[PDB]
């Protein structure tokens, strides 16, 4: 079996940004009005999807990691990335990126640019 | 349900429940039969009636009748667990033959009639545990040392280094050079003793040859253990002598490239278009990475070696001894476990 989630099915479908953010060994979808603040405490996937002239889809996928994030968090992180990835049939270019520390690209997804905040979701350890 | 979680060590296992940030039973991989079976500390506690074994050989699986033992030991006496009832994640090593996994998943389904299970390789779960998906890992445990180039997730195969240099040929080092000094440790229970000194007191050299210098100079290096007997033990330069066999394994009279060596040339066997990420991402993994004064002297080693356009990065999580287990731990429990494991049913109709 391909390896698929409710998330995954939506993923990358349209021109867009997508973010989830890791919850209790979960993905689940940030709300569109939080987008570009990261809480310090959690850890983050990024799907950006851009439309080519050609009609095809281009996928970089990101996993922010915050300066306070659990290890279960930025761990699920990268395999959520793997798994993304895997279901975009390999396509995607994956990205690491570190509080402070990120791409100019991941930076310029986000017309406000980049902001941080204090908290986050409980660890599931 | 709740997975289980056993990590296969040539030296221990490490077993618990996903979920869980730490191993919840660590012993030793040893059984132990009449001179039915003893497994784990109770089998060195009755070392005296009984012949001990390695089940598992430089993290291959070599002798199954007794390693089902340990698996029964782990189930029922460890974590009092009903194998019949758990999805299990095992282990496997690095370049594992695919004729050992699949007797390993025979037992697991026929012998245990696990539900549900899934295998994984060592050095990947632990570059998960890191926090990242590319990255070349340095796992070095008792029986065997790899290094494991990882891209986007998985591991290349042609690029991977097994080194027969692992802990258990430092324990036997240190053994060795502090007949020097007049010590006489030999028997298994004498092993076990010294594998605690190498554990406190030893450490690598930033420079071998200047340690060498400045050590010679004083006593400063010299500290103490103390025996189970209650006599003090005290040891000066055998402390950075014992680990830099991992640098120079002339020292073991093995002709093997050390570990700097080992990473420099597993990347190489990579595309040059990948190498910075695997250069800037060399993660240590397991309880032979555990000595002070690791990550910088490999950085300089490594930087040595490496094209100088290169950025080194040596990563040395503090919980690496740890770090199979503990990815193992996150990868069953995402949501997205379930869809990866293989069935009972389907195995049995394959
Ligand atoms: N703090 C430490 N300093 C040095 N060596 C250590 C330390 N802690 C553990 N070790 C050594 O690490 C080894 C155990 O490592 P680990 O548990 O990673 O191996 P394993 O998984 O049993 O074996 P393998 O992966 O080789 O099959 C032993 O040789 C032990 O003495
Ligand atoms: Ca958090
Ligand atoms: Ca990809």
């Amino acid at each position: 079996m391909v390896v698929e989630h409710p998330e995954f099915l939506k993923a990358g479908k349209e021109p867009g940004l997508q973010i989830w953010r890791v919850e209790k060994f979960d993905l689940v979808p940030v709300p569109p009005n939080l987008y570009g603040d990261f809480f310090t405490g959690d850890a983050y996937v990024i799907l950006k999807t851009v439309q080519l002239r050609n009609g095809n889809l281009q996928y970089d996928l990101h996993y922010w990691l915050g300066n306070e994030c659990s290890q279960d968090e930025s761990g699920a992180a990268a395999i959520f990335t793997v798994q993304l990835d895997d279901y975009l049939n390999g396509r995607a270019v994956q990205h690491r990126e570190v509080q402070g520390f990120e791409s100019s690209t991941f930076s310029g997804y986000f017309k406000s640019g980049l902001k941080y905040k204090k908290g986050g979701v409980a660890s599931g350890f | 349900v709740q997975a289980l979680v056993v990590d296969n060590g040539s030296g221990n296992v490490k077993a618990g429940v996903a979920g869980d940030d730490a191993p919840r039973s660590v012993f030793p991989s040893i059984v132990g039969r009449p001179k039915d079976a003893f497994v784990g500390d109770e089998a060195q506690t009755k070392r005296g009636i009984l012949t001990l074994k390695y089940p598992i050989e430089h993290g291959i699986v070599t002798n199954w009748d007794d390693m089902e033992k340990i698996w029964h030991h782990t189930f029922y006496n460890e974590l009092r667990a009903a194998p019949e009832e758990h999805p299990v994640l095992l282990t496997e090593a690095p370049l594992n033959p695919k004729g050992n996994r699949e007797r390993m998943t025979q037992i697991m389904f026929e012998s245990f009639n696990v539900p549900a299970m899934y295998v994984a390789i060592q050095a990947v779960l632990s570059l998960y545990s890191s926090g990242r998906t590319t990255g070349i890992v340095l796992d070095s445990g008792d029986g065997v040392s790899h290094t494991v180039p990882i891209y986007e997730g998985y591991a290349l195969p042609h690029a991977i280094m097994r080194l027969d240099l692992a802990g258990r040929d430092l324990t036997e080092y240190l053994m060795k050079i502090l007949h020097e000094r007049g010590y006489g440790f030999s028997t298994s229970a004498e092993k076990e003793i010294v594998r605690d000194i190498k554990e406190k007191l030893c450490y690598i050299a930033l420079n071998f040859d200047e340690e060498m210098k400045t050590s010679e100079q004083s006593s400063d290096i010299e500290k103490s253990y103390e025996l189970p007997d209650g006599n003090i033990i005290t040891v000066g330069n055998e402390r950075f002598r014992c680990p830099e066999a991992l640098f120079q394994p002339s020292f073991l009279g093995k002709e093997a490239a050390g570990i700097h060596t080992t990473t420099f040339n597993s990347i190489k066997k990579c595309d040059v278009d990948i190498r910075k990420d695997l250069y800037g991402n060399i993660v240590l993994s397991g309880g032979t990475t555990m000595y002070e004064g690791i990550g910088e002297r490999l950085t300089r080693d490594i930087t040595t070696l490496a094209p100088s356009t290169m950025k080194i990065k040596v990563v040395a999580p503090p919980e690496r001894k740890y770090s199979v287990w503990i990815g193992g731990s996150i990868l069953s429990s995402l949501s997205t476990f379930q869809q990866m494991w293989i069935t009972k049913e389907e195995y049995d109709e394959s």
